[PDB]
């Protein structure tokens, strides 16, 4: 079973020019209309990678996945060499050569791809880390802008809570779903649980409002590992990124509004000094 | 804090593993039930976060006792020694932090006294929707944090205002608003005030402490009086004909009246001679239909050509107004003898010099 | 202020001060740093500006010494005795 040919290549993958640099560097920033059709098309293609992944859940984690078949593969490796050409400009174009090392954007993109570029020569596909293409949903908010919807910046920071809060839930629930379906290394894969995307969903929007059923519940020590980290996690979200947020669009206003002009009621306009006593 | 946390929750896990290990004493022990730690672990991780799955769950009823008295001391330590402790991890600052050096964006820092009614005609008539080709930032700088209402008026322009808190004295201050590169720096006076000497001397220092920093930067202040705007041209480093300008409300605000008494209306012309303000097209033969064909006129400066070199000023007004349609209100004459003073409706005598 | 028979910069001043980050507002000349140390500002240097705030540090050197504060006391004041 080649699952570690696909991890352990990712983990090593993880381990003039300058008037070039930077043709594309007006296109980083918001200033063209061109540099904003980018970040929409690698945003529009991760949405629709997103689905290739929750229709790939159905499908066994390893399987053959040869040149001539269905469609929906063979336009998920366009859709990766697209990805890779994307990203692959911002090397040299990136001022800071040290953080896109460990960079939350580049990270999601070393475990995603490089697996496909190995598996394109195996002519295989294992189910890998392609739950994490949702990462890329923070990237949301950026583009709603451009449509001239988001312009007041409390709906901008809505749409971002909301953004970052399906991000991570949905990335959570696609690690701990590959988790729950392979078995156990140290029990060579004995102990598996066959889970839907869709019941591994309902299971982490059940912990994270602290109800708990316990009609799907995890059964792998190694995912009962990551659900004790991720509630952690989760309220360590929770107690140090929303819970100022929330009460900045908690602040109602008292007296406000309008009169509703009821006929038959001539409503008296009283102003000036008002007090208890007068 | 996370420390006593690990080991109240390790300590507990294993206490309640060794008990579900055993039976009970009374039931002979009989009644055991197979645990790994780690699973225990996840048991009293899971309560203590009250999900509480069930998957795993205590089955002694010794267990069972000290499952209960330990949620009631889990929320005993919680109510009562963390939660004024996560508050003091809770007070995130609302302005700080600095000013990302975008490229092509001259970030105009303003300063001094800053108030919703000062800021908001000078951000209604400078942020405008007829102006040409705004690719600048204003960087407000104030150590009073504001009210709502200016939270209301800062979220209204939000691709083109920052604002950040702290003094213009502190040079760290003036290094998170990045001024050592800025098109220019405006420090603004309040209106009012019960003592004109007071904020009249407050801009100066202020202009001191910005040209101290770096001193290549225009500054438009303002002044409240005019026997105090001379303590500018006491700073060396204050060049007028560089550009750093001040603007004396006093003078100019009891100028224009003066004027006016002259020429009955001159302050709406030269107050609309220099706002940018929005043609509204009147079809309706009114006062308004007439008086909006002027509002759009504007004044500009600008070199000269030299076919206009060695004529008289009237020739060359005839020329600007039947050809191009320009009205010439003043010129600059420069002489080695005096500094270039501005000359309005120059006489015949008067000839053109080149350039 | 100019004057003829010069240059009023020749003049000398002492001003007090009341803040330790103020004094480099004194000094025409430029200066290499705004963070510089108030011993090395070119102002407290020369001796043209002196802060209130160093007066404070005496309290940490009275400390230390029962003999520094007289010795300070007999030196400027010109024999204050009790």
């Amino acid at each position: 079973r080649m699952w570690w040919a696909f991890l352990a290549s990712s983990m090593v993958t993880f381990f003039w020019m300058t008037s070039v640099k930077d043709w594309a560097g007006v296109m980083i920033s918001a200033q063209t209309l061109t540099g904003r059709v980018l970040v929409v098309l690698v945003f529009a293609l991760s949405i629709g990678a997103l689905v290739i992944y929750f229709i790939d859940s159905s499908n066994p984690i390893e399987s053959c996945q040869n040149f001539y078949k269905d469609f929906t593969l063979q336009i998920d490796m366009a859709f990766n060499v697209f990805f890779l050409l994307y990203f692959g400009l911002r090397f040299i174009a990136a001022n800071d050569k040290l953080w896109f090392w460990l960079e939350v954007n580049s990270v999601v993109d070393f475990f995603t791809v490089p697996p496909v570029f190995v598996s394109v020569y195996l002519n295989r596909s294992w189910l890998g880390l392609r739950f994490l293409r949702a990462l890329r949903l923070i990237q949301f908010s950026e583009i709603l802008q451009f449509l001239n919807i988001l312009k007041t910046s409390n709906s901008i920071k809505l749409v971002n809570l909301l953004s970052i809060f399906i991000s991570t839930w949905l990335t959570a629930a696609g690690f701990i779903h590959l988790v729950e379906n392979s078995g156990d290394p140290w029990e060579n894969f004995q102990n598996n649980q066959a889970l839907t995307y869709w019941e591994c969903v309902y299971l982490l929007m059940v912990t994270m409002s602290t109800v708990g059923y316990g009609d799907v519940y995890a059964k792998t020590t190694l995912g009962r590992l990551f659900m004790v980290f991720f509630i952690l996690g989760g309220l360590a979200m929770f107690a140090s990124y929303v819970p100022e947020i929330i009460e900045l669009i908690g602040n109602r206003k008292k007296y406000g509004g309008s009169y509703s002009a009821v006929s038959g009621r001539k409503h008296i306009v009283v102003c000036g000094h008002i007090t208890l006593e007068s | 804090l996370l420390s006593i946390f690990i080991s109240t929750w390790l300590t507990a896990a294993g206490f309640i593993h060794l008990v579900e290990n055993s039976g009970d004493p009374w039931e002979n022990f009989q009644n055991n039930q197979a645990l790994t730690y780690w699973e225990c672990v996840y048991l009293l991780m899971v309560t203590m976060s009250t999900v509480g799955y069930g998957d795993v769950y205590a089955k002694t009823t010794l267990g069972r006792l000290f499952m209960v008295f330990f949620i009631l001391g889990g929320l005993a330590m919680f109510a009562s020694y963390v939660p004024e402790i996560i508050e003091l991890i809770g007070n995130r600052k609302k302005y700080g932090g600095s000013y990302s050096a975008v490229s092509g964006r001259k970030h105009i820092v303003v300063c001094g006294h800053i108030t919703l009614e000062s800021v908001s005609n000078f951000l209604k008539d400078f942020l405008h929707k007829d102006r040409d080709d705004v690719n600048v930032e204003i960087v407000f700088l104030h150590n009073i944090s504001p009210n709502l209402e200016l939270e209301a008026l800062f979220k209204r322009h939000f691709t083109q205002v920052e604002f950040y808190q702290g003094s213009v004295l502190n040079p760290h201050d003036l290094a998170r608003v990045k001024i050592e590169s800025a098109d220019a720096c405006l420090i603004l006076a309040n209106k009012y005030c019960a003592d004109p000497d007071a904020e009249d001397a407050s801009n100066i220092m202020r202009v001191i402490s910005i040209k101290n920093y770096h001193p290549k930067i225009r500054i438009i202040t303002q002044m409240l009086q005019y026997h105090n705007k001379a303590h500018l041209l006491n700073i060396p480093s204050w060049n007028w004909k560089e550009g750093d300008d001040a603007i004396c409300l006093a003078e100019l605000k009891l100028g224009f009246i003066a004027q006016s008494c002259l020429a009955q209306g001159l302050s709406t012309m030269l107050a609309n001679l220099f706002s940018m303000r929005s043609f509204i097209k009147i079809e309706e033969d009114t006062w308004q239909k007439y008086y909006l064909e002027g509002v759009s006129n504007e004044m500009y400066t600008e070199y000269l050509s030299s076919a206009f070199v060695g004529l008289s000023f009237p020739t060359v007004c005839e020329l600007c107004f039947v050809k191009l349609k320009l009205l010439m209100i003043a010129i600059e004459y420069k002489s080695a003898n005096r500094e270039s003073r501005i000359l309005i409706n120059p006489g015949n005598h008067l000839k053109i010099q080149e350039g | 202020m100019q004057f003829d028979d010069t240059t009023g910069v020749n003049i000398p001043i002492i001003t007090e001060l009341v803040n330790d980050t103020n004094v480099q507002f004194l000094d025409q000349d430029d200066d290499d740093d705004p963070d510089t140390e108030l011993y090395l500002t070119q102002p407290f240097a020369c001796g043209t500006a002196f802060a209130v705030s160093v007066l404070d540090s005496l309290m940490s050197a009275t400390y230390f010494n029962d003999n520094i504060l007289t010795l300070i006391r007999t030196l400027v004041t010109g024999g204050a005795t009790p």
